[PDB]
């Protein structure tokens, strides 16, 4: 076998076609970005 | 694939300190804590 696949078809492993190693795979990071403002009638400071 | 579960605001240890204050107001005061100040009553007398 060459590929790899979790439940929901999603390649989660592969095997070098030039050394034959099982190399797992994991998506690059991502997520939201929220901004906490005290109020523009009070300050222009913010936290993220 | 761009989907993310967000955490709840009240930890399950905070939802259990609210359930402990409701059970320690009934066993030691009665129905007096949900209407005004909590007033103590011996327990066998609240069941009466």
């Amino acid at each position: 076998q060459q590929f790899g696949r979790d439940i929901v078809d999603t390649t989660d492993a592969v095997r070098d076609p030039q050394t034959l190693e099982i190399l797992d795979i994991t998506p690059c990071s991502f997520g939201g970005v929220s901004v906490i403002t005290p109020g523009t009638n009070t300050s222009n400071q913010v936290a993220v | 694939n761009g989907l993310t579960v967000l955490p709840p605001l009240l930890t399950d240890e905070m939802i259990a300190q609210y359930t402990s204050a409701l059970l320690a107001g009934t066993i030691t005061s009665g129905w007096t804590f949900g209407a005004g100040p909590a007033l103590q009553i011996p327990f066998p007398m609240q069941m009466a």
